[PDB]
RNA sequence: UUAGGCGGCCACAGCGGUGGGGUUGCCUCCCGUACCCAUCCCGAACACGGAAGAUAAGCCCACCAGCGUUCCGGGGAGUACUGGAGUGCGCGAGCCUCUGGGAAACCCGGUUCGCCGCCACC
RNA sequence: AGUGCAAGAGCAAAAGAUAGCUUGACAGUGUUCUUCCCAACGAGGAACGCUGACGCGAAAGCGUGGUCUAGCGAACCAAUU
RNA sequence: CCUGUCAAACUCCAAACUUACAGACGCCGUUUGACGCGGGGAUUCCGGUGCGCGGGGUA
């Protein structure tokens, strides 16, 4: 890249399909997940706060906890485990 | 079916578009009721580069208020067709401008479940040169 | 039920398809194993597909090639009609090679090495710069295609 | 410069005139020839010069090539003849030149081109069943002045 | 509506019925909701909770059978509005709610109102709701009093259908006074 | 749900159009400003109080496909593109064969004028 | 459209406008991620907490600066609380 | 309305394919102890070629 911010090369995946435009529905930003819960990651565009690195979007993770409203889930980064606080908002069960 | 479908006027409005006001004072008399001040946007050449600040000047009556005025404020204009919105409205002249509608016309004004007027119910040209003309003038 | 024989080397050959042969229980060039019809071995040999040969064999050839190449798990002892009958729950080859064909049992179920260790084929083999459909060796083929092949290794 | 500088189709699409500036304006003078004002379905023959290799042509080459065709045809027809000639290619592709060795090479602008793949129609003729012959030879001097071999396909055209 | 790329708000938006901005913030509470609205004749109060397939309500009460008990008065206003929350909150306290968040929708804050008149009637009745006094109508307002002076400068029966002639706010006291008691048939 | 409230999905729900529906019932329009509250001016709205009138709006019910949208049939198309393989072809840019996948535009015919959950209610 | 300034992205009963009020651009201390994909490395940054004290709001709630990604600096020494 | 064309910094669409997690089969590990963890010792931080996809350059 010719920068290195947390927000280089994100245009595709923090961008909405045109249809999904403008503020999400309240349900899903509200929804509780319980620990060992499987979650998949990706950020909702429309909502700014509660969110993880953006290189982390499309990965499953462990509910293993949480922090204040947020979520802690357990995801392995290449080889390495990480931590990430993640808002439901922009959390999806999985299966 | 008549009665909800026969106009009404929702509002008065008179206005004073000066430009920088001491005309206040006669709209106070020729309406009866308190003005309120006009602000501009967009700088202007015209010695206008103030934003917000008194230009003008209206009185929106409603009731009694705005016929009382159209009894005596009719008279000195000469309406004619194409002094006629397409809504059903009509202004002349200081400005002096009828807001005419139909009964449930509230159902577009009200902050629940507010809707928009069907074409069907809002007031047509011929519709509101007649209701007026139907009272105290000429057409045009 | 379809026998896989590898017939190029993995000099050079891509890892993935490597390993997966190797999860076929081959390593070596001229190795056969028995793999049932499933979508998930379905995507294996289809993988596999430039490097090997394949279809599904007579009961007839799937019974000279068992007598022929077929040991033990371990141990050098020879396998025949009286070996198979007194370790496998099978009667005599014929019995076994019914149920590999009918997908009810696999070699290594039965104390057999997954693998037939083939010799190579008697007269040549059309090639493995070309699929069947283009006169090679490589790829799908018939019962009778495959039935040649492997009574050639023998 | 040599075409074979520019024929093949090596390098990204440059097209983008908002990132591109001083981009030479084109040499092709007119894309519609012959009656403009009267339809293509008007006429009872419709014969097309198709490439036979995808390519890029440069406008001067777009232009000498229609030129010498329609050229044919002027000078066959006459300068109002009963037919038209459609040139439906534009030089959408800007190219460059390195003219200091390889170091900050990225060329200046210096040019345009059209992108043809094979198989497509560069030019379209409409023409009577009397001048048949006449555009056949306008395209025979038309693929002479542009790289790749060219078809000379009758469409519309069962009189034979 | 014009286009593939047009953007249709969601079918409460265009109704113009729920202000998801506050919905959000309200859910946010992690408490029920005590959801008060009103008609040009009555006042309905529910008590909602959040569910997989869309909002749950576990308890309510209208302002129409509020005559269940003893009530022949018109039903949309102060007193209604009050006795209305008491007979939903009272029904919340059995179903097990012990706490809400008022969910006025789309109506106006005013002091004094009918949706915190239906506030003050639920937390009468036992509910754990967040609530600011000064900003409650005076006891009076909500037994009708209002209304009754109102009545007084006569000339003409406030109301068509003789329920009484100098109205009654002594009868809202009837009626609170059958609700906080225990028999009653919730 | 013979008209109600809170919603989930967030156009299959949009745009536009037709027909039907209400004596102490419901929603409304509607009537009215002493109060709580309100308008940088207007009881327009917000708020409160209320039933003389009305089903013309809205709303709910039944329905229409011209535009927009979803899905589906047939055609385009196993085309375009493509993961794996080749001592196959081409001066070459590039193409072909085998194996495993496989569009988009567009046309024609259907589908779609919301579905679903909780509570309340002749 | 606007939202201070690149670009891309976000936003409509608002993240924009106006009006009013206000000083959360607050103190203490962490979790996590980033910086540095994987995979160790500082300053700097961000999201999310707990504690304290406040502002606004009926209340849920919002406010750890400006919608998001640039606007930054070790040890030694000095001044300061 | 019709008719002729395009996009590395366009997208109403949209692959093959790459990729997170899980189950299944396969392979492997439980005396050959896998996976994981702690510690000792490094070498290495001029690379090259083919093929596929490239960006620059007439090459
Ligand atoms: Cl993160
Ligand atoms: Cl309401
Ligand atoms: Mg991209
Ligand atoms: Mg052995
Ligand atoms: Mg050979
Ligand atoms: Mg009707
Ligand atoms: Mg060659
Ligand atoms: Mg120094
Ligand atoms: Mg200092
Ligand atoms: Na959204
Ligand atoms: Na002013
Ligand atoms: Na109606
Ligand atoms: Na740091
Ligand atoms: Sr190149
Ligand atoms: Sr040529
Ligand atoms: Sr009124
Ligand atoms: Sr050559
Ligand atoms: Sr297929
Ligand atoms: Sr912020
Ligand atoms: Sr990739």
């Amino acid at each position: 890249p010719s920068s290195n911010g947390p927000l280089e090369g994100t245009r595709g995946k923090l961008k909405n399909k045109p249809r999904d435009r403008g503020t999400s529905p309240p349900q899903r930003a509200v929804e509780e997940f319980d620990d060992g819960e499987k979650v998949h990651l990706k950020i909702d565009p429309s909502v700014p706060n509660g969110r993880f690195h953006p290189r982390f979007d499309g990965q499953t993770g462990t509910v293993e906890g949480k922090q204040g409203d947020a979520y802690k889930v357990d995801i392995v980064d290449g080889g390495k485990e990480k931590t990430i606080i993640v808002t439901a908002a922009h959390l999806r069960r999985q299966e | 079916f008549h009665e909800m479908r026969e106009p009404r006027i929702e509002k008065v409005v008179v206005h004073m578009g000066i430009g920088h006001a001491n005309a206040e004072d006669i709209l106070g008399e020729i309406t009866g009721q308190m003005p309120v001040r006009t602000k501009a946007k967009r700088t202007v050449g015209e010695f206008d580069i103030r934003e917000g600040d008194p230009i003008g000047a209206k009185v929106t009556l409603r009731d009694e208020m705005a016929e009382e005025f159209l009894q005596t404020a009719l008279p000195l204009a000469e309406l004619a067709t194409s002094q006629f919105d397409d809504t059903g409205n009509f202004s002349f002249g200081l400005d002096v401008t009828v807001n005419l509608v139909r009964p449930g016309y509230r159902v577009a004004k009200r902050d629940k479940a507010s809707r928009s007027i069907p074409t069907k119910h809002r007031l047509n040209p011929a519709d509101a040169v007649a209701f007026i003309e139907s009272t105290y003038d000429v057409e045009v | 039920m379809h026998a896989l024989v590898q017939l190029r080397g993995e000099v050079n050959m891509h890892t993935d398809i490597q390993d997966t042969l190797e999860m076929l229980n081959i390593h070596h060039v001229n190795h056969c194993t028995l793999v049932p019809e499933t979508d998930a071995y379905r995507g294996m040999v289809a993988k596999v597909n430039d490097f090997v040969a394949f279809g599904e064999p007579s009961q007839e050839t799937l019974e000279t090639v068992l007598a022929t190449r077929a040991e033990p798990l371990e141990g050098d002892a020879d396998v025949d009609d009286e070996w198979v009958a007194e370790h496998t729950d099978y009667d005599d080859i014929s019995g076994l090679a019914f149920a590999l064909l009918s997908e009810e049992t696999t070699l290594r179920e039965q104390g057999l090495s997954p693998t037939l260790r083939l010799h190579p084929p008697r007269g040549g083999h059309d090639g493995v710069k070309h699929p069947v459909k283009e006169g090679g060796q490589l790829g799908k083929h018939d019962t009778e295609g495959i039935d040649d092949l492997l009574e050639a290794m023998r | 410069k040599p075409a074979s500088m520019y024929r093949d189709i090596d390098k990204p699409a440059y097209t983008r005139r908002e990132y591109i500036t001083g981009i030479p304006g084109s040499k092709i003078a007119q894309h519609k020839m012959g009656r403009k004002q009267k339809d293509a379905d008007d006429y009872p023959v419709q014969i097309s010069l198709i490439v036979e290799e995808t390519v890029q042509l440069r406008h001067g080459s777009l232009e000498a090539s229609r030129l010498s065709a329609n050229r044919h045809l002027i000078k066959e027809l006459g300068e109002e003849g009963d037919y038209k000639m459609t040139l439906r290619k534009f030089p959408h592709q800007v190219l460059r030149e390195n003219k200091d060795g390889m170091r900050a090479a990225f060329g200046k602008i210096v040019g345009t081109a059209a992108r043809v793949q094979a198989g497509e129609q560069l030019f379209t003729a409409y023409c009577n069943v009397e001048d048949a012959e006449h555009v056949k030879e306008a395209f025979r001097r038309a693929y002479n002045k542009i790289t790749p071999s060219c078809r000379i396909d009758s469409s519309p055209a069962g009189n034979a | 509506a014009t286009g593939p790329r047009y953007k249709v708000p969601m079918r409460r938006r265009r109704e113009a019925r729920t202000d998801y901005h506050q919905r959000l913030r309200l859910l946010k509470s992690g408490k029920p909701r005590l959801v008060a609205r009103k008609s040009n004749k009555h006042v309905r109060a529910q008590l909602v909770t959040l569910g997989p397939n869309g909002d749950d309500t576990l308890a309510s009460a209208h302002s129409s059978d509020l005559a269940e008990y003893g009530w022949e008065a018109p039903t949309g206003n102060m007193p209604s509005a009050y006795l209305t929350g008491l007979l939903a909150g009272l029904r919340a306290q059995e179903a097990g709610v012990e706490e809400a968040v008022l969910d006025i929708g789309l109506n106006s804050p005013t002091p004094g109102s009918k949706v915190f008149a239906i506030q003050e009637g639920a937390i009468d009745a036992g509910l754990d709701i967040p609530h600011n006094d000064d900003v409650l109508a005076d006891w009076q307002r909500t037994r009708g009093a209002h209304i009754a002076e109102y009545d007084e400068q006569l000339e003409e029966p406030l109301y068509s259908g003789d329920f009484d002639a100098a109205d009654l706010p002594e009868h809202f006291d009837e009626l609170r006074e059958t609700l906080l008691d225990g028999d009653i048939e919730l």
